[PDB]
């Protein structure tokens, strides 16, 4: 039952843009390329990928139904970065401030 | 040559 | 509409130059350093390390905010202009050289905005 619409529009037009055009948003745009970056077993290590390209698509088509699923997705994202990749490694130091932000954009978001 | 990945 | 009267302060006075081209310093190459995308630009490009035999050939004047750094600290500019095209050139050496979309372009691009926007708010 019931489409969570308002809190996926919100979702789209206010958390997502707000992320998707920030200055560390390139290598979260698009699902991770393993063979272009030579991570061979980046899928062996992160079994749930996720990313802001595929979110994106997702809150245009309206895959989603909850809005919980679709915050999961970025926390998902953000998990599989901190979990193959080194604390401290530019990536992470993106993730975080990218992360910190949705945080903060996710605390106004409109109820159901 | 980039972000080290 | 009467235009504004001529000047009266000199811009050429020594500390005019010397205060932009400590801003330069404190302000604008101090904020880009601090960045977390500096590393690469930090010193010059190592071809050889990197592996980019081709980068000496067809970059012809290198530039890197160490030796922009140096510059500022050991009197080598007459004033702020030149060096701000010593900026300029290290961020359009990177685009000529690398594939637009690259991580090291995308980093630059982001020291640019930041270049650009401390620029804007030069002492004057």
């Amino acid at each position: 039952p019931k489409r969570q619409t308002n809190q996926l529009q919100y979702l789209l037009r206010v958390v997502l843009k707000t992320l998707w055009k920030h200055q560390f948003a390139w290598p979260f745009q698009q699902p991770v390329d393993a063979v272009k970056l030579n991570l061979p077993d980046y899928y062996k290590i992160i079994k749930t990928p996720m990313d802001m390209g595929t979110i994106k698509k997702r809150l245009e088509n309206n895959y989603y139904w909850n809005a919980q699923e679709c915050i999961q997705d970025f926390n998902t994202m953000f998990t599989n970065c901190y979990i193959y990749n080194k604390p401290g490694d530019d990536i992470v130091l993106m993730a975080e401030a990218l992360e910190k932000l949705f945080l903060q954009k996710i605390n106004e978001l409109p109820t159901e | 040559k980039g972000l080290g990945k």
